């Protein structure tokens, strides 16, 4: 397909991505992760942390939202950290944020929040070294609502890699969001995407 | 409003109008008083090392390219072509020898000269004057251990007696310690607050950290989490606070080096910062030591602020008197070794970036209080500051600055505020110091 | 701008000058020339009827915690912390003894004192005056048959005095009807006009309806709908208009007891209304009965306004000149069953509400009128309000205040702006009364 | 699944949501619920008001939008009325507003507005005791575009209920929202989410 | 389906492209066309212009969208130029737009732009005449992100014609939309819709 | 800030401080000094040849109607209604004989007068004076070869006379060619700059072109591509600039007929043009014939601007000092083939309209050069506007005007400013001329 040194705006990354979708359709596969994504973020509208973090996200977990620094298209010299981590959470991490967010003593918590998400672009293809592993691709937009005039709205494509888990239990192995708005407008990034 | 009366900090920094976190008049009085007056933050030397390497920062709603000279050195220029007023720079870091206009091509070097005008010969002939065509530069470049500040004023104070007293206290973590390295890039978020609010929170404000921050504390295990609810205070003789002329202050919690990490991290660091310690009680003596592996929570007036131990480094970058631009860094040791490096900048960000727990704790007080001071009822009543008034001291045999000798008070608002109100009441730096030539006498007055 | 000799409203009211409408510099003296002058709405006893119930409510620009005390009666405090200013309730309703400061723990009491600051032992230890450190109150609280008003001047006269005539006019409904009360929770809405349009449209304007709703008028099939596209009018005696001393003023309309309300409600409504009124004519008289079943279009000065009848209840509250957050509540009769009220309170909504079929008609009418008062020719024309104007007469034996014996007219937007001018160009309450000392015959000057 | 002591955000509503639609799932059925929505958003879309009450609405629809009052996580004496009905329209009630939309006097309908819908997150369960009614959950963004510079969007979850109905043609029986801002900043909610 | 003189808001447009989804449904198809706009609006958004062309875009494409005036619901006199294109692009003139996006001294590609794309709603339904034509109607929200707080998003309805190309590549030779804001407030429509 | 005695813009206008991109007391002083007392651009006669026709229009920040009278004059009068003051008509363009107003409505006739009242003898009687009550009318409305102009002043000079000398250099297409048609309707979008910024690109800028726009002209191949990335320069008579006294002014590049067209165009209108040039050599001679053919990139005082071939046509709508609304209207000869006018149409929105690439190429310059004149270091930093002083000439034998004889230079810019300042610095029209009588002189100083 695509040959990044002609279409040059695009990154070999992205390419390599777009390889791994357009090869070999299982439309089976797609309406499974179709349903997959859409549960999995009932769950998080509904703010049920504990069951999301149980029945969707696996032990082995890397959820990692990226920010990457502006730098010039033509730049080539300046080598230092491209990006940072707003998240980069093992399960354990993940289970620290739950909590936090289900504290009583959450003060922004009250009122409780109002959560929708739009997921949609739904892609799947298997791994295809590991055949316990599925990439799926999606993107979201993730509406939150609170205090009566606050309002902020999230968009981004997400990277995964689901586990088929025991007993049909598909659970997330890794979440990769490389985040689109370099300065965030919405307050803070403290939401799951 | 008349600033060289109207009074908005009371006496000694008791209170202060809270219009003061709402009032737009005000706000660009401040850039004027405030912003285009004292030192602020630019970069770290480990963002810009080599000849050519450049960052974009703000200073106020200004911004400016900082760049790394050829002779090793660093300057600053305003973001702003000469010709026709078009920004120059679009990204936030790079290397080059120059920069190039993209509406009519003008080309300024790295040292801000003006050194090429596309058709130079042909439209402006000889005519040109590029010797006073420069970009507009930053009068004053200087550093801390690494550490760039800018100041549009050539009558400011140097760097290092501005930070006064203070710098006595962030000697050992960022001198003694081998030095500090900055990690970017930085998380970027606005926040609808006044940029006093973070400043005033970070450089005195321990009493907030049980009750706002008990859910964070409660669930991340870390060492200051006793305080979770407020379920307990501290010993009396668990920290200290302290301010100094020019404002800049911090608030001193002994021995709390792993800070806001949760426990994932606390044994690796009370381990690291034991050593090191170890070694400084020789070089620096047994107070200074312990002051390094100690949580420092300081503001650099006026709006750089820090966590050290914790690592969490901070820009509050006015946008007007409800919106600030939050950037926020990690500071870690050079001499850690790289994968703790790495580790210590995730937990930064995890706590304090774009998406940390305990910055989320605060965002409502920041941004309501700075809100309210829009609201009619509110514009003339006082924020209170009184907290340990009356009970701080000076010229201490061990312990520089003002000093409130108790883990938690508001001895370092009053600085802040105190020089604040000098600053705001007065047209030049002779002015200010005129006006604080009893500085501290007026802090501690009761005592 | 001088308000005290800027002629914003002419003499008689006749017209306004439409900055009025987008001027944001008088939208700021209104914060302090009526909002924080006059009596304004808070909430009704059924939304707070047992103590430590309480309700946050707007007063201008500022945010109150209205509060159920032990003894029966109710306080309201700004929602402002003492200590440094943050929001102190986050919700809109509920139940409680005290509310704690999220920031740093401070505690108040649903009386407004504080009560509890964290460690105030250790950390203050006796120099904290909690006792001047009660939450800011509001100085007037008063009650006119359950709706609870507030006003923050405590030389402000009576609620009682300030309705003046048009307290005779909702009598019949508010009183002798056996009680109203208030459904909740409001729906809330912004609308990008000025709070004075939607205002003067209910304290004044009949005129509109048979056009501005003639879509809604032949959709629903309600009482009044013979008007739809100005196909008719009404009888020269289908009604009046009256306007007062203090600015509050309505419109009348004979027997409209079934209001706005769709043809499924109108049978019920009408046979409800008549059998009350056959009892009330033996009570108060058979005029004043017949105006508790006729449908009233009121504004109670500066910004609370209600069709009785109807049942519709509003709170125009000011964000900036053309900004106005909109709360709608549903009135019923406290003897109405049940599920009459139930079904009532869904089509006050349905009509009026968030997404209320003939509020949406008036949407545009308000937002283009109040922004077409900040461009630039606009500013200085005249806004008209002589319809009717020399036929209006005072001290009626049977109808008070200045009224308008005719349905339509627009002698209650003169008797707004006329109360409006003298509270502009005034700086207290005593000022207010000079001004005003010859109202009526200012109001009825050519007749 | 959940477990609303344990997860303590969830309401026992949302939790009785997800146990129904978590357990058979029927692709078909899916597929199905999509096709309907996406059709029923169309003629919403192009504003064939009368075509969508013909064509998708019964003549037993309950057509509820609430708006609850903002109350502490920590609540549990206040017990006042929690919610308002932006919308609580039976069938002639829908009638009403669909005349009100066509009516050549409505000012504001002139110049034509603009309606575009995007629905997803679709899920469908059939109805354990009535074998008419299928149960669809989706989420709707509602984009409106008047007067050359108003711009208002919606978002919200919708609760759906609909009726085989004779010939194929399925309608809507109950529709529930309960819209996730307090405050509106859309100028008003007058439009079918 | 619709009668417009009874849906007095409908277009006689908008009631033709209702009338041609109603009709036939081919599930496999909706399907088939729910890939190939994922896989067009992956392209895009990973900014590969070249590859796009070559992969998605028949060489008898016309794509095209309009601004159309705002004229009173009821007039009937006035007739002159009803709308306006701001894209009514043949291949070569799709292929200038491309280079211009790939051109290493169009500045303000630099820092790179951040794309991305929501496609939803869904339609299919086989061309009566032309055997190669697929109609395809979607919906798009498009989120572009650029120079760290430069956020514009755009909303619109696509209407479609592809074609069934050689080796099962699809060809779009056809887009329609009418933009649904009059006055743009996104700085530019430069977007691909 | 005294805009008597402030200098905005230098002698000679050579510089101007850059705040006037960003100051929002001075936007608001423009709408009083350049907007109220200036030409506006209202419609072609195209867009409204019947009786009945309409178009809504700006002047400034007001709307207008714009109405073909019966009589085949226009009259323009203001988009509000005169009762209270609702926005009359919602719609861009139509065809009717009045218009009646929503709110409660009032009929005004398409000449303004208000015609009916709904229920006007029930209810005001004979006591309307309607005659009084007519919309508010556009002062002066003329005709420039069918483009339409408005201005708000009864005591501005003609339309002719105040283009001044850049007449003389439009006529040859806008008169001799057999007259223009503007396409509609155009393309409308929001940009994040000052109104000046694009006036003053399009008044006199072509050192730009060949840098902002290297990737426009590299991709569309159209005739001026030689210039991508400043490849090459033209010929120093290339073209030339010219300026006038009331501050129009123009570029002129010699036979550039196709202008910015893509290839796919060039061949087509190289021989439309040059046919018809070869036909006025007799008419009007060789110069202006090649006039004609010849590209003129100008800006007709204060913001309605035009690249003739092109066929671009602007107006820069202004909203407040960092928001713009930009219109882009297409012009084509009248008597070109209807495919040809067709294609031509479509490629004006291709290049710079709402999508148009090369427009999008100037997005940044405009918006960044417009919002750094609010920020504090560079508010009282000098914009250079110095290319060619002087070298320019007046009273030319051949070309009239103040006049740069060299295709790229800031003549067009001088004049342009030195315009702005004597409006902003005058109180009418006679205080305007009084700094202007020594116009010419001031540009050509140095000379
Ligand atoms: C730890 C200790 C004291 C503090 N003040 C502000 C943040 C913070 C963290
Ligand atoms: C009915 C009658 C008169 C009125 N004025 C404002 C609303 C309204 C409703
Ligand atoms: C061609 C030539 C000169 C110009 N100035 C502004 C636009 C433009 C186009
Ligand atoms: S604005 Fe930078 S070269 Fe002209
Ligand atoms: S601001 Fe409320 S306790 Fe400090
Ligand atoms: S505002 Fe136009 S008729 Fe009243
Ligand atoms: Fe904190
Ligand atoms: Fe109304
Ligand atoms: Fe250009």
């Amino acid at each position: 397909m695509i040959n990044i040194q002609e279409d040059k705006l695009v990154s070999a990354h992205d390419a390599e991505e777009i390889l791994r979708f357009f090869n070999c359709h299982d439309s089976a596969l797609q309406q499974e992760a179709t349903t997959l994504l859409t549960q999995e973020a009932h769950l998080l509208d509904i703010q049920a942390y504990r069951a999301w973090l149980e029945h969707c996200v696996g032990s082995e977990v890397q959820y990692q939202v990226i920010s990457r620094e502006l730098r010039a298209a033509s730049e080539r010299r300046y080598k230092l950290n491209e990006a940072m981590n707003v998240y980069n959470e093992n399960f354990q991490q993940l289970k620290v944020r739950v909590e936090h967010q289900l504290d009583p003593q959450n003060w922004g918590n009250s009122p409780k929040l109002r959560f929708t998400r739009f997921i949609t672009n739904v892609q799947a293809a298997m791994d295809v070294n590991d055949k316990e592993l599925l990439h799926i691709r999606s993107n979201v937009i993730l509406h939150r609502a609170r205090r009566g005039n606050q309002v902020d709205v999230f968009y981004a494509a997400r990277e995964d890699k689901w586990k088929r888990g025991e007993g049909g239990v598909r659970k997330l192995v890794q979440r990769f969001v490389d985040y689109p708005e370099r300065i965030l407008q919405t307050h803070n990034l403290m939401v799951f995407l | 409003m008349n600033y060289n009366n109207k009074i908005l900090v009371s006496e000694s920094g008791l209170s202060q109008k809270h219009l003061i976190h709402g009032d737009e008049e005000l706000f660009q009085h401040e850039l004027k008083t405030i912003f285009a007056r004292n030192w602020l933050f630019l970069t770290h030397d480990s963002l810009i090392p080599a000849p050519g390497d450049y960052v974009t920062a703000k200073m106020g709603i200004d911004e400016v390219i900082v760049s790394r000279q050829n002779d090793g050195s660093i300057r600053a220029f305003l973001n702003v072509c000469r010709h026709r007023g078009k920004t120059l720079v679009s990204v936030e870091a790079g290397n080059a020898k120059g920069f190039v206009c993209s509406y009519h091509g003008w080309g300024f070097g790295s040292n801000g000269e003006l050194q090429s005008v596309p058709f130079e010969k042909d439209l402006y002939g000889e005519s040109l004057n590029k010797k006073c065509l420069g970009l507009k530069e930053v009068a004053r470049v200087e550093s801390f251990h690494g550490f760039i500040y800018g100041c549009f004023d050539q009558e400011a104070p140097p760097l290092m007696d501005y930070l006064g007293d203070a710098a006595w206290y962030l000697e050992p973590m960022f001198k003694h310690s081998g030095g500090l390295e900055l990690v970017g890039p930085p998380g970027k978020v606005v926040i609808k607050a006044n940029w006093k609010a973070p400043a005033e929170n970070f450089v005195g404000d321990a009493y907030h950290v049980g009750w706002t921050h008990a859910s964070s504390l409660r669930s991340g295990e870390s060492i200051f989490s006793s305080l979770a609810g407020n379920a307990a205070l501290p010993p009396e003789g668990a920290g200290l606070q302290m301010t100094s002329k020019y404002g800049s202050g911090m608030g001193v919690l002994w021995d709390g080096y792993s800070g806001v990490h949760s426990a994932d991290l606390v044994p690796e660091l009370m381990a690291f910062g034991g050593a090191k310690q170890e070694r400084l009680n020789k070089e620096i003596g047994d107070v200074r030591a312990r002051i390094y592996r100690s949580h420092l929570n300081c503001t650099v007036f006026p709006n750089n602020s820090m966590l050290t131990c914790s690592g969490v480094f901070k820009v509050w970058n006015p946008i007007d008197a409800n919106t600030t631009e939050v950037w926020t860094y990690a500071i870690v040791e050079k001499d850690m070794p790289e994968d703790l490096k790495r580790r210590l900048a995730d937990s930064v960000q995890r706590t304090f970036g774009p998406a940390g727990f305990w910055e989320s704790d605060d965002n409502d007080n920041m941004e309501t209080a700075s809100q309210n001071g829009k609201k009619y009822q509110s514009r003339d009543s006082d924020l209170l500051s009184n907290l340990g008034f009356g009970e701080d001291v000076y010229g201490d045999a061990v312990y520089p600055g003002v000093v409130g000798k108790s883990a938690i008070g508001e001895t370092s608002y009053r600085g802040f505020y105190r020089a604040y109100q000098a600053h705001v009441s007065s047209s030049n730096w002779a002015e200010f110091e005129h006006a604080s030539s009893t500085w501290h006498t007026e802090l501690t007055k009761t005592t």
